[PDB]
RNA sequence: CUUGAGUCUCGUAGAGGGGGGUAGAAUUCCAGGUGUAGCGGUGAAAUGCGUAGAGAUCUGGAGGAAUACCGGUGGCGAAGGCGGCCCCCUGGACGAAGACUGACGCUCAGGUGCGAAAGCGUGGGGAGCAAACAGGAUUAGAUACCCUGGUAGUCCACGCCGUAAACGAUGUCGACUUGGAGGUUGUGCCCUUGAGGCGUGGCUUCCGGAGCUAACGCGUUAAGUCGACCGCCUGGGGAGUAC
């Protein structure tokens, strides 16, 4: 297709679901994967191996873009924000820098409320 | 007077103002009965982040001793000035010379 | 947080987050806030430190 | 510590994500600890030191 | 507060001498002085209430000096007022 | 007269107050790129947003609000309360050597002023959050808690409202009465070789003796021992209600 061989891997490991995209490093989105889309849902979705199959299911598509090496893009709690790097690498993918690009505002906008029980 | 050291740091593709600009502001002070206690042109230099673009500044020291007035019509200046980006003020706290 | 230790090992040094960023300040504003609840329950927290 | 055009002594008290290093962790008195925490922000400002190792 | 030039300056033109900062009425020109130069800034501002504090103290406190010297001389206490225009 | 109170000189610390600038992190919204079938949410769900291409991802822009870290057993203020950085205007407190006034003091019904949040008026502003309201779910029901949205308001200027578990549930000023450990800020002195050691003021935590207390507990920052002035209580309900 293109044949970039290295690109980057955002992780949004959100507390819900957890979705792996990559993208070569200019931010153009070469392929996707999402654990809720891979299978399980609602209380199965939101564990540490549903991300696993995910990002090796991410791989299945954009290895095709004779991707080797990548960086690695993480951001947000829950589970699946570390397995899926693992799973991404043992992939066979050459990974080198993973950073938290987790937002952490400086005190701006008020938290909703919610969670009352 | 009152103290101040001030730091302003000009655009990059600007340095070859950075002369002209501590010419005038001195002069300015000493006019008014100013009185300089240092003064260092720091030049080009990496920057943490890219404040208004780029990442690169060309950085100036004063610490000046003139009566607010002058100092505050120059507080303007730095403004209505597209070459000047980010710019400093501090207070006296006591005339400070060499080093930095 | 940044890591990308040069010379290949599987090796996440993950442990960096855990001293920073991540849960505990993400955690802590994930849900609602706080207001006057931390000058209390927060401020409670020496009332066990100081033993 | 005093100063914020030191870059070279605040280094010492910014952990490598930005963020001042408390004052419980360095024994830093805290007469000192305030002093040197304006010296980080204003420089800071100066874009002479980062908010954050990210941006 | 108030200017040392200022200060210095006021003390004279009051004290009962030179460097006898403390007479009554000496004290009450000092007061004075940041008692009118405050409305100056209080003209403006106006919601500065924690500022206020302050000029109303020295208020009061000038009212308790003047109130003290007409009682242990009358004749100063006069004198003085004109020199400051106060009393309405 | 000088020890009470105040004045002057020189410093010290401070999220004290008023005004004006300004930086970075994030959210949301708009536009475009990449990309494709989900995303969002929960205990599950569902409403909802998605092939009219969302979500994720990148770039550019707009805008409002709040200032991670430092930060605390912390600091400042009369109280309410006050946190990014910079400038201007300004109030208080403390120490130090001393210099000066010479009881100018303490308290204060009435009075005057300050007063969280919510609320009200005028004109602005409006990102996020959210009374009301509308859906979805839960339940026997669910005019709720939970989910998806969302107006007032929250922000600003000026004016009004004067209330709160406005609390230390403890009025202000002053003098006395064994201790211990700690925080914070000033200061005299000593090879500080180095931090440090001998102290000496201000503010402030925790423990505790005597004594006080119905007990719980308070305990040199007293609720102990005393003095000056003030406010207030006199069984529960009715009722902080009616007139
Ligand atoms: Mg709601
Ligand atoms: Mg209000
Ligand atoms: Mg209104
Ligand atoms: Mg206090
Ligand atoms: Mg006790």
């Amino acid at each position: 297709r293109k044949q970039v061989s290295d690109g980057v891997a955002h992780i949004h490991a959100s507390f819900n679901n957890t979705i792996v995209t990559i993208t070569d490093r200019q931010g153009n989105a070469l392929g996707w994967a999402t654990a809720g889309g891979s299978g399980f849902r609602g209380s199965r979705k939101s564990t540490p191996f549903a991300a696993q199959v995910a990002a090796e299911r991410c791989a299945d598509a954009v290895k095709e873009y004779g991707i080797k090496n990548l960086e690695v893009m993480v951001k947000g709690p829950g589970p699946g924000r570390e397995s899926t790097i693992r799973a991404l690498n043992a992939a066979g993918f050459r990974i080198t820098n993973i950073t938290d690009v987790t937002p952490i505002p400086h005190n701006g906008c008020r938290p909703p409320k919610k969670r009352r029980v | 007077m009152r103290h101040y050291e001030i730091v302003f740091m000009v655009h990059p593709d600007q340095s070859e103002q950075v002369p002209g600009m501590i010419e005038r502001y001195t002069a300015a002070i000493t006019g008014a009965e100013g009185k300089i206690h240092r003064l260092e042109d720091w030049g080009r230099r990496q920057l943490a982040y890219p404040i208004n673009k780029l990442h690169k500044a060309h950085y100036v020291l004063m610490n000046v001793e003139a009566p607010q007035e002058v100092i505050d019509e120059l507080e303007t200046t730095f403004r209505f000035n597209d070459a000047v980006i980010r710019s400093m003020v501090m207070r006296t706290k006591h005339a400070v010379t060499e080093a930095s | 947080i940044k890591v990308r230790e040069n010379e290949p090992f599987d090796v996440a040094l993950r442990r960096f987050k855990r001293s920073c960023e991540k849960a505990g300040v993400l955690a802590e504003v994930r849900r609602r806030e706080f207001y006057e609840k931390p000058t209390t329950e927060r401020k409670r927290a020496k009332a066990s430190a100081v033993k | 510590e005093i100063d914020y055009k030191d870059i070279a002594t605040l280094k010492n008290y910014i952990t490598e994500s930005g963020k001042i290093v408390p004052s419980r962790i360095t024994g830093t008195r805290a007469k000192y600890q305030r002093q040197l925490a304006r010296a980080i922000k204003r420089a800071r400002y100066l874009s002479l030191l980062p908010y954050t190792d990210r941006h | 507060s108030l200017s040392t030039e200022a200060t210095a300056k006021i003390v004279s033109e009051f004290g009962r001498d030179a460097n006898d900062t403390g007479s009554t009425e000496v004290q009450v020109a000092l007061l004075t002085a940041q008692i009118n130069h405050l409305q100056g800034h209080f003209a403006e501002h106006k919601k500065d209430h924690h500022s206020r504090r302050g000029l109303l103290r020295m208020v009061s406190q000038r009212r308790k000096l003047l109130d003290y010297l007409k009682r242990k001389d009358v004749a100063r206490y006069t004198q003085l007022i004109e020199r400051l225009g106060l009393r309405r």
